[PDB]
């Protein structure tokens, strides 16, 4: 069906313009509070034959802090990312000079193109969304409390004030669902608000690793 | 901190777990020093405020002036010192107590 | 001075405290409180504790690995 | 044996054999289970 | 005197709910004089009473009659002389609370004053000015003697 | 029509306040809905979550290797927490929190589900001394 599947396109899109403004990227209020209708009437037509393509769906956004830096969120149409597709990517990168970028793929990716990710990682960081995570925003359910990345500069205040080392900390690994969503690699620290039914708050910090 | 203990609990189960028993501590009081409830009370209202702000500071349980440690302190004792200030209100401590 | 743990005496160091004189007591070393009548060891460690003379300093090692030294005198004790 | 080194350190915060943070403060407040009472807030319930 | 309260009452019901006690009956009675509505717990198989039974309830802060305190301890021994002689059923007891129909601004007309006498539950309702002598926490003697 | 894996879905009010929705009116009081639940056999979370008129913030699974996978370590924090409450509550017996907490942190530190067996509490960084006193003494010490 093409009502239910625009509907993924603009939930989609909602959860990552949630997920950049999350991530501190400048992303608009009208674009995080978008209409179903809205997103239907701006692309104006259903995905299969219309004028919603996922190309035309690509997402710029550039960092509150850094206006230079800048993120790319792709929409591939095959169902299957493969290498050509990720050095087309690769490539459009290059000429607007962008070093982050996600790839919201629709099942998933080839295991050759899932390598060519890690290998790009340090000149290019690519990071890997299936359709389905991006339909819901984990960050809204109950269970999953408040995260917030904490600067070099708050961790080193952190560990000066508990006299920590960083093997110290609790752990969250780095393909957590919510430091996927944040983007947070590793050797990073989460800052982790709780509600305490004891204190009332309390505030819980996770390395990455 | 209305607002927040509805985050906190919303379900809206106000039975909660604190070190201090307020109410029985101000029944003690009641009895210790023959508390009459007819009568007007010598207290004023402004001492219930400042005695209340004096004594959050004393309940510490992380020291430090830091802004890491003032917020851990308040965190640790959020939940007490809105029960605290919620039980030695100034309304509260002329009107039944 | 510069001292983050409890200005109170755990209860784990006045077990201790109190175990450790009173075997000081028990062999001899010189009571530093005024006793009538009292000829057992761990109840002398009790009135010097309540006494604040018992000569005992408590080192609190922190996670870190550094340590504070407090005197028993200068904790407050529970009673 | 999988909690039995877990402790409340000096400077308040519970660790392990290996000395890792498990929780910065006990109970998230600090405090122990035998002095702490049940109570009820009185401000959560009542109407505006 | 050191007389808190006096009245002739008029048992009107003796257990309404129920025996809830075998040696105890609750009795509702109420005043003619000054309209104080009471219930008291009785000991019944000691001083038994009937309904319609008339009595006289003084509430008193001594026995002595003399002003003296009696300090709330047994002294069976002493000779001085003692209100109780003049009553059947005496008890001793605390008033634990005293209600009134007051609000945030206008005072207190109808008082209600609770007494355990050792377990046994007496209420004095009435006009306030009829209870002004009850105060919270004080000891107070309840003597009672049936009219005939 | 439906999704794999869950086999029956049941549908009911639910008449305790726990899994009933409370919230709060104009006047600020604590009022609770009557609303329906479906409680399925089967763990889909991710699936189920997605689809439509489903509520995305509530939604939840017993399977805490589910909402490990699909919320994080931090959402199984809380949901072993929650899932842990109910056998010790279930009977109406109480646990200070504290004693519950600790144990959820301990399982979840490392930023894994850690189980409470050996799988879990001898793989942990410990002395092989403590690994031995619990199980597998031998091979423990051997690998040592």
């Amino acid at each position: 069906d093409d009502e239910e599947e625009t509907y993924r396109l603009w939930k989609i899109r909602k959860t990552i313009m949630q997920l950049c403004h999350d991530r501190g990227y400048l992303v608009t209020q009208d674009e995080l509070d978008q209409t179903l209708e809205e997103f239907k009437a701006q692309f104006g037509d259903k995905p299969s034959e219309g004028r919603p393509r996922r190309t035309d769906l690509t997402v710029l956004v550039a960092h509150n802090d850094d206006p230079t830096d800048q993120m790319f969120v792709f929409f591939p149409e095959e169902p299957k990312v493969g290498i050509k597709t990720i050095k087309v990517y690769c490539q459009r990168m290059q000429e607007e000079n962008i070093t982050r970028a996600l790839i919201v793929v629709q099942q998933g990716m080839t295991p050759s193109a899932k390598q060519s990710l890690v290998d790009m990682a340090p000149k290019y960081i690519l990071e890997q969304f299936l359709q389905q995570e991006l339909l819901i925003n984990i960050t809204e359910h109950e269970l999953v409390p408040e995260h917030v990345v904490m600067t070099k500069e708050e961790v080193t205040e952190l560990l000066a004030r508990y006299k920590l080392r960083e093997n110290q900390l609790p752990r969250i690994q780095a393909g957590d669902p919510v430091a996927r969503y944040f983007g947070i690699k590793r050797g990073q620290v989460v800052k982790i608000i709780r509600p305490s039914e004891t204190a009332g708050r309390y505030i819980t910090y996770r390395l990455v690793q | 901190d209305r607002e927040v203990l509805r985050v906190i609990f919303p379900t809206g189960d106000s039975k909660v777990v604190l070190p201090c028993n307020l109410l029985r501590m101000i029944w003690n009081a009641q009895k210790i020093f023959h508390i009459n409830p007819r009568l007007p009370s010598d207290l004023h209202p402004i001492k219930v405020v400042e005695g209340v702000k004096e004594l959050s500071k004393k309940l510490v349980i992380v020291n430090g002036d830091d802004p890491l440690s003032r917020q851990a302190q308040e965190n640790a004792t959020l939940l007490f010192n809105i029960h605290l200030r919620s039980t030695l209100c100034s309304r509260r401590m002329a009107e039944e107590f | 001075q510069k001292r983050i743990t409890t200005p109170y005496m755990t209860k784990y160091e006045r077990a201790r405290v109190l175990g450790t004189r009173a075997l000081q007591i028990a062999m001899c070393a010189p009571v530093m409180v005024e006793l009538e009548g009292e000829t057992d060891p761990l109840l002398i460690a009790m009135k010097e504790l309540k006494a604040r003379k018992i000569p005992i300093i408590i080192r609190r090692y922190l996670p870190d690995g550094s340590y504070e030294d407090w005197g028993v005198d200068e904790l407050i004790i529970s009673d | 044996k999988s909690m039995e080194s877990v402790m409340v350190k000096y400077d308040a915060t519970v660790r392990n054999s290996i000395n890792q943070v498990v929780q910065l403060r006990y109970g998230e407040d600090g405090l122990a289970g035998e002095s702490v009472e049940f109570q009820n807030l009185a401000t959560l319930k009542p109407s505006n | 005197a050191g007389i808190l309260f006096e009245d002739i009452f008029d048992v009107k019901d003796i257990d309404p709910e129920g025996k809830k006690f075998d040696r105890v009956s609750r009795l509702h009675c109420e005043s003619e004089s000054f309209k104080m509505d009471l219930i008291l717990d009785v000991n019944i198989q000691i001083y038994p009473v009937d309904l319609g039974d008339k009595f006289r309830l003084v509430i008193a802060s001594t026995l002595y009659e003399d002003g003296t305190l009696d300090d709330g301890e047994y002294n069976p021994t002493d000779d001085r002389p003692s209100r109780a002689d003049q009553f059947e059923y005496v008890m001793y007891g605390k008033v634990y609370r005293i209600e009134g129909d007051e609000t945030s601004t206008e005072a207190a007309t109808r008082l209600s004053a609770y007494v355990s006498y050792g377990g046994l539950l007496m209420r004095l309702q009435g006009d306030a000015n009829n209870l002004h002598g009850f105060e919270v926490d004080s000891r107070v003697y309840l003597l009672m003697k049936k009219l005939a | 029509q439906g999704i794999e894996q869950i086999s029956k879905v049941y549908m009911h009010l639910p008449q305790t306040d726990n899994k009933k929705k409370i919230i709060i009116t104009e006047d600020g009081e604590f009022k609770a809905l009557q609303e329906w639940i479906l409680e399925t056999d089967g763990v889909s979370l991710m699936r189920v979550l997605s689809e439509k008129d489903v509520d995305p913030v509530r939604t939840t699974s017993n399977d805490i290797v589910e909402i490990f996978t699909v919320l994080g370590i931090e959402a199984v924090r809380k949901a072993l927490e929650r899932e842990l409450y109910h056998v010790i509550s279930f009977d109406g017996s109480y646990v200070n929190y504290r004693h519950l907490a600790l144990l959820c942190d301990t399982m979840t530190c490392r930023g894994h589900l850690m189980a409470i067996t050996r799988h879990g509490v001898n793989r942990q960084d410990t002395g092989p001394l403590m690994k031995c006193s619990f199980e597998e003494t031998v091979d423990v010490l051997m690998e040592a």
